């Protein structure tokens, strides 16, 4: 059981590189004794979650992490009674600050609440009515993606603290650095097309470098084995379909989108992957507004269910029709 | 009539172009 | 020490403010003894607790509130377990207390069941003498008709912050912060017609900075700007489609802002714009597919794709029409 | 302790009941006959399901009523235990009755017992119908068992119309010498939306609110989205206007009613609006999608606003 | 097609670097949860038998049938027929219509709190091969999530599907996705011609070559055209009768009947024929598909592409109902009226 994801999370505040301000907001928050407002968001892999944990382990120590924090999924918990039950469950157990190696711990129960966006307008304001519950014993902190999500009273009982997106540069120095450490051989062009297919995340380019480690088995990354794990599809297809799409008859689009379909490529990555190609370059305001729109109409029926061939051929029906005028 | 080519002086507006740049205004009262 | 609400909650019919003609008729009711099973239902933190404790302790004594009334809430589940066991068990028995009915507080009864509804139903029609319900819940519509229809209901609105202001002045005499006009302004248009959210705020501001001005309470509520949908429209009016795609892209995973919230100040300020009827409908009708397309959970930058694509066809439109 | 009229007023005999025809005149016709069948009552909740199985065992039965009739609701426990127990007990004892008199247990809320609680009931009826004749009043015909039905009449009740509701009304207002408008009537019409109870529960509630009955006073004491604006806004919206129709939509929505409260009012004024038949359609078609996205849990202002923008390019 | 099947990932006939990277998954430790996606046909349990033997020693190959009792919220005792082993457990959860999450709760808890007999032959964990999981309801799909996340150390998942954009991400990003493409027609024919010459026959390329482009690029249905084609007649030559398969020439002349005439009464025919294809118990995915590739083979003067729109919107609204057939003949009702209109002008 080696989750490379929570094996590198630092484990001291001092060790959270980049976000040195707010580690000492967090210092002087943990030394102070009363802390009622706390909130991290930001993109996901800039350690948010990893920094309050950081901070609870040089709060709490090792003995008191398996005893006063509680991690919740609330993606995974969107329903009200478990959430009602197991933060009433955990806070009523009352735990004395007193800590068998003498360091002075202040009496509070942390609760991490991860991906706490997901939920909607009612189920937050039953979580508020179970923070004014019980905001004497246990302390309450969210990690969600977006701060607009979360509804104004959760806003009220917290201290918000932004994260911007990590650099690139940075970005593989920590890959490169943990590819070193670990025997992993891959070159920095590899290390830029990780950190180019996981966009802004360190959460899936060091879930991706572990697959990569897996499925090479102590071979050298090749930039194949990096495009086929995150599912990524070539732009020689892009480009093909582009091709057919600009010049040519249905014969040609459905040659194309049998060929895509019976390479088993996802229409989810065909459809991000055709939007980011088509929000670059250079075609018209008309034409990009129509194909963007069909991408996203395609993007929510197969989020709905649709069958993939059938919005596969409409998209590059929709596409030829823009193009080929 | 909802669209003005000159700029309102005694209201809020904001631009509105296109590929070209007419430079459209829309009043916002 | 404690939350201003939990220290400034009113106690006294007169206390309570723009239900005057819902206070009037229940203490009407209330000096005549016929008062009926409530069903108080509106927005969250409009004054529907408070309003029936200071009718049960206006009722009962200090001695006898802890008796004869009984206060059931969001952390009872209300399914048919409840209704077969402590409410029946309530309402279904005599006191020997002074010859009165009985109180139960129903907090959020929009929850329960039809089947839930229709047993509280056979409660509340079988004992009416001994005892009086109260339902307070958000939604009417969540209920079946048949509960409304032996229960007397009334409509708790939201209040008007011409009315509202006095009671944020009271606070801010009482409790020496600096008050400006924008933080009022802030203050009861974020706050939607509520006095709960208003203390809450007020007291947030007070706590984390000290001064209440707008942009205070728009820093420690993390509200979407005036200014900043305004660039993102101007973006989305005046830009070319790449280059408003990463402004707005940048934007948002500077600012934290998401696009449901981006929808919906958008579409607060889409009718101040003064479009042409046609390309308004047009906007709506694509913003209320993106935020249905955003509700059933996929990919954002599509959708913001999608959104940036509506009002480029609007402002080829709008120059076209020009 | 005055009783409020929803059972005050409660009619005592057949001849006082509106809501059918056919199936009032098969009960007049079963009062005098003498063998009445083991029956069930389908309908609506709230259309007299109850006070109609009962005046007919009051008129039948009579002074014997005390110990040969056994009603039986869901207000009790609704397990199989008291099922087994006490229908079979009472239907075990015997009451000194007529040659055309039987004793009659009525079964409200029928439809809400399981499978093994409905195929006793098949041999509980089956056995014991020389001395006692069942009346299941069943809110949906359709979940009760095809043998149960097979061996047992069948009686519909179809939901109050409103020249029936007019009619009672109007009896309860000369009845109590209550003072009226034509336009009250209306009021009380709109927020009855067809049930008896509910219309005679929100005169009583007015009438003790205000006394006089007019048609602001009606909505002072129920606070629905006044139907007025609410025409307003499909009238806007079916005359090629969405500024004015969302001016009316934001009216409607700053004084905080829900989503569903406000399309609900939308339904209901759509109904019986007046313009063309496939407008209508069309209409009654948007309005059953926009309630599917609130219901699915999109409730914001902007899906009324897309659904006012729809409506506006339904009609070019 | 199963008495030749590859036993072990050396012996597999195409993608083969595919097979080395999961061979040398299975080479080191910590073996992640699969999602192994792809076409149909295209080989994905295959590479799975692969991989489970691989992943163990000889006897992964005997297989049981047993009958597990599930319990519903309601009281009701449905009997589901699992694949099992004493190294994996194969279910399909999608056969219950809405216990779904009921019995992949319940047969991971049964499969991971209840611990291994003899824990040196087989490694730590034990594997759950659930079976087309692309069609189970999203509440289920976030139980299934749930249950991964609370075993991991005891029972690793492999999620055989097909067209993952009806899988959640938050399930699809804790897996590995594996992509199995159907094989080329280069490598179809090759394969046809070594399932020939290891038996005796003498195929000839240019049959082989039509068996691979008639059976769209399926693997499993272009080497039963094979058999089927060697028991009709043995001597093969260039050109055979290929054994067309009955409900996709029933498709063929559903389509035929519908551009043949435009009156309701053929809507009512071509309705008695859907209703034919519905009972067969075929899905209307697949209904969808073959009616739309041969409306596009007999249609002309770009129309082609508003039909393909038009038969995209309404399989969309087949996933949102219960009722099939409803969407079905709108979808023919207005390609017909669309004809008519094409056609008259
Ligand atoms: N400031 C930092 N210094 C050092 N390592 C960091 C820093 N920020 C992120 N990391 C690394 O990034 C990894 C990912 O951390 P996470 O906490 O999973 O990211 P995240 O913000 O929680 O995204 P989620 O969990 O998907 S919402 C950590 O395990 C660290 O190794
Ligand atoms: N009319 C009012 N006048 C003054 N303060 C008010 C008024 N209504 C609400 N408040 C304040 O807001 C708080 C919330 O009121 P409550 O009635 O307890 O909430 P609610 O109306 O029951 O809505 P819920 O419980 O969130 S569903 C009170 O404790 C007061 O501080
Ligand atoms: N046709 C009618 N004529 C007169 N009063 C009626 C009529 N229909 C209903 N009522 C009144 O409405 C109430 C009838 O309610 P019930 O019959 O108890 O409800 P129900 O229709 O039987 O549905 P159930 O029993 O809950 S399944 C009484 O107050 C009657 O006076
Ligand atoms: N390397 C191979 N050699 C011979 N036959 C193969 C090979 N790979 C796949 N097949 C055949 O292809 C067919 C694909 O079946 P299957 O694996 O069930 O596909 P799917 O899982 O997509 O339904 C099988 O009948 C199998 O016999
Ligand atoms: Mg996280
Ligand atoms: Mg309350
Ligand atoms: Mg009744």
């Amino acid at each position: 059981p080696v989750p490379w994801v929570e094996k590198y999370r630092p484990k001291c505040v001092d060790e959270v590189a980049f976000q040195e301000e707010v580690v000492a907001v967090l210092k002087k928050s943990l030394e102070g004794a009363d802390l009622p407002n706390l909130l991290f968001y930001g993109p996901p892999g800039t350690g948010k979650t990893s920094t309050i944990l950081a901070a609870a382990r040089e709060l709490f120590g090792p003995e008191l992490f398996r005893l006063r924090v509680l991690e919740l999924n609330a993606s995974d918990e969107r329903g009200i009674q478990v959430v009602r039950e197991k933060v009433k469950n955990f806070a009523q157990l009352t735990v004395s600050g007193s800590r068998s190696d003498g360091k002075p711990c202040p009496p509070f129960k942390i609760v991490i609440l991860d991906e706490a966006d997901s939920m909607t307008s009612a189920a937050q304001a039953a979580l508020r009515r179970t923070m004014e519950k019980e905001s004497k014993t246990t302390r309450f902190c969210l990690i969600c993606n977006y701060v607009s999500r979360i509804i104004e009273p959760l806003t009220s009982r917290c201290s918000k603290f932004r994260f911007k997106p990590l650099s690139d540069k940075i970005q593989q120095q920590r890959l490169l650095d943990i590819a070193k450490k670990e025997n992993v051989k891959i070159s920095d062009e590899g290390i830029a097309y990780l950190v180019k297919v996981s966009e802004g995340d360190l959460r899936k380019a060091i879930t991706f470098l572990q697959s990569a480690t897996r499925l090479t088995g102590g071979k050298e990354i090749t930039e194949k084995v990096i495009t086929d794990i995150a599912g990524v599809i070539p732009a020689e297809k892009i480009d093909g379909v582009f091709a057919a799409c600009q010049s040519g008859s249905f014969d040609k689009l459905e040659a194309v989108v049998k060929d895509l379909i019976d390479e088993g490529h996802a229409a989810t990555q065909l459809v991000n992957q055709l939007h980011d190609v088509v929000v670059e370059n250079n075609l018209s305001d008309k034409q990009k507004s129509i194909i963007t729109e069909k991408l996203a109409e395609v993007d929510k029926c197969l989020a709905d269910g649709a069958d993939e061939h059938l919005q596969l051929i409409s998209l590059c029906a929709t596409v030829m029709q823009q193009l080929s005028q | 009539n909802p669209v003005l080519r000159r700029p309102p002086i005694l209201e809020d507006y904001v631009h509105v172009t296109s590929t070209e740049g007419v430079r459209a205004y829309l009043v916002l009262r | 020490n404690l939350p201003w609400v939990e220290k400034y909650r009113p106690q006294t019919l007169n206390d309570l403010i723009s239900h005057q003609d819902i206070l009037s008729t229940i203490q009407k009711f209330i000096n005549e003894d016929r008062l009926p099973h409530l069903l108080l239902y509106g927005p969250p933190g409009t004054g529907k607790t408070s309003t029936i404790l200071a009718c049960a302790k206006q009722l009962y004594k200090d001695k006898e509130f802890g008796s004869m009334v009984l206060e059931l809430n969001a952390s009872d589940d209300r399914g048919i377990d409840i209704i077969r066991g402590p409410i029946l068990s309530f309402a279904s028995t005599r006191t020997i207390f002074k010859k009165g009915f009985k109180l139960v507080i129903l907090d959020e009864a929009d929850a329960m069941t039809q089947d839930a509804q229709n047993a509280l139903r056979r409660v509340i029609e079988k004992f009416t003498e001994n005892t009086r319900f109260c339902l307070i819940c958000n939604y009417l519509s969540k209920i079946i008709p048949a509960l409304q229809s032996r229960c007397t209901r009334f409509r708790f609105g939201p209040l008007t912050p011409e009315l509202m202001v006095p009671r944020l002045e009271h606070v801010v005499e009482e409790e020496k912060v600096d008050i400006s006009e924008d933080g009022m302004k802030a203050l009861v248009t974020l706050s939607s017609g509520d006095m709960r959210r208003a203390l809450n705020i007020l007291q947030s501001t007070n706590m984390a900075f000290g001064k209440v001005t707008e942009e205070t309470v728009y820093t420690c509520t993390g509200h979407p700007l005036k200014s900043d949908i305004a660039n993102i429209l101007d973006w989305m009016l005046n830009q070319d489609f790449t280059t408003a795609y990463r402004n707005i892209t940048e934007l948002k995973t500077l600012k934290g802002l998401a696009l449901h919230d981006i929808l919906t100040e958008i579409h607060l300020f889409v009718h101040r714009v003064d479009f042409p009827s046609s390309v308004r409908i047009h906007l709506l009708t694509k913003m209320a597919d993106i935020e249905y397309r955003l509700s059933v959970g996929t990919n954002e930058k599509i959708q913001l794709s999608s959104l940036i694509a509506a009002f480029q066809v609007t402002r080829d439109l709008i120059v076209a029409e020009a | 302790y005055e009783l409020p009229w929803v059972e005050k007023y409660r009619p005592v005999k057949l001849n006082e009941i509106v809501g059918n025809e056919d199936t009032v005149s098969r009960l007049e016709v079963f009062a005098r006959e003498g063998n009445v069948p083991n029956i069930i009552i389908a309908g609506p909740p709230g259309t007299g399901k109850t006070t109609s199985i009962l005046c007919l065992a009051r008129a039948l039965l009579g002074p014997a009523l005390k110990d040969a009739m056994l009603e039986l609701n869901a207000s009790n426990d609704r397990g199989i235990d008291v099922v087994r127990n006490k229908i079979k007990m009472f239907a075990q004892q015997k009451v000194t009755l007529p040659k055309g008199r039987h004793k009659i247990i009525i079964l409200d809320e029928a439809d809400s017992m399981t499978d093994g609680a409905q195929q006793a009931l098949r041999r509980t009826m089956e056995i014991y119908s020389k001395t006692t004749r069942f009346a299941l009043a069943c809110n949906a015909s359709d979940k009760i068992i095809e043998p149960i039905q097979s061996r047992c009449a069948v009686l519909r009740y179809t939901k109050l119309t409103d020249a029936q509701i007019l009619t009672r009304l109007m009896n309860v207002i000369e009845k109590e010498r209550v003072p009226y408008t034509d336009d009250g009537l209306e009021a009380i019409i709109f927020t009855a939306q067809g049930d008896m109870r509910q219309a005679l529960n929100n005169l009583q509630s007015t009438f003790s609110g205000f006394g006089f009955i007019n048609s602001e006073n009606v909505f002072k004491v129920c606070d629905e989205p006044h139907p007025l604006l609410v025409k307003e806004m499909i009238q806007h919206c079916v005359n090629a206007n969405i500024d004015e129709a969302y001016k009316i939509l934001a009216h409607l929505w700053h004084l905080g009613y829900s989503p569903e409260d406000i399309i609900g009012n939308i339904f209901r004024v759509c109904k019986t609006f007046q313009m063309a038949e496939y407008l209508k359609l069309e209409f009654i078609k948007e309005i059953g999608y926009t309630h599917m996205k609130i219901a699915e849990g999109v409730n914001s202002l902007l899906q009324m606003a897309g659904l006012l923008a729809r409506l506006c390019q339904k009609t070019m | 097609v199963d008495k030749y099947r590859p036993c072990s990932l050396g012996r597999l006939d195409y993608h083969k670097e595919q097979a080395a990277q999961l061979r040398n998954l299975v080479q080191c430790g910590d073996f992640p949860h699969l999602l192994v996606y792809g076409p149909s046909g295209a080989g994905k349990k295959t590479r799975i038998m692969c991989i489970l033997r691989e992943l163990y020693g000889v006897g992964v190959e005997k297989l049981r049938i047993e009958h597990q009792t599930i319990t519903t919220p309601s009281k009701k005792k449905i009997e589901i027929s699992t694949i099992a082993s004493n190294y994996h457990l194969e279910v399909n959860p999608s056969d219950a219509g809405n216990s779904d999450r009921v019995v992949i709760q319940e047969m991971l808890k049964t499969v991971a709190q209840s611990q291994q007999l003899e824990t040196n032959s087989q490694r730590d964990f034990k594997v759950v091969l659930l079976t087309e999981v692309d069609k189970l309801t999203k509440d289920a799909q976030h139980a299934l999530r749930r249950t991964m996340e609370k075993y991991m150390s005891t029972c690793r998942l492999i999620l055989c599907c097909n067209s993952t954009s009806k899988v959640i991400p938050p399930i699809r990003s804790r897996c590995l996705a594996v992509r199995v493409p159907a094989p080329s027609i280069e490598d179809i024919c090759h394969v046809l011609s070594t399932v020939c010459k290891k038996e005796g026959l003498n195929l000839p390329s240019q049959l082989a070559h039509r068996l691979a482009e008639k059976s769209c690029r399926n693997l499993r249905k272009a080497l039963l055209m094979c058999e089927a084609c060697r028991v009709q007649q043995y001597p093969f030559t260039a050109d055979q009768e290929i054994p067309e398969t009955d409900w996709e020439v029933y498709l063929r002349e559903t389509a035929n009947a519908i551009v043949s005439q435009q009156t309701p009464q053929r809507l009512l025919e071509v309705r008695g024929r859907l209703y034919e294809l519905l009972t067969h118990c075929i899905p209307p995915e697949i209904i969808m598909k073959g009616l739309l590739s041969e409306l596009l083979h007999n249609c002309d003067g770009q129309l082609k592409g508003e039909v393909a729109q038009m038969a995209a919107y309404y399989e969309h609204r087949l996933q949102l109902g219960s009722k099939a057939i409803y969407h079905l003949e709108a979808f023919v009702a207005k390609f017909m009226a669309l004809y008519k209109k094409f056609m008259e002008d």
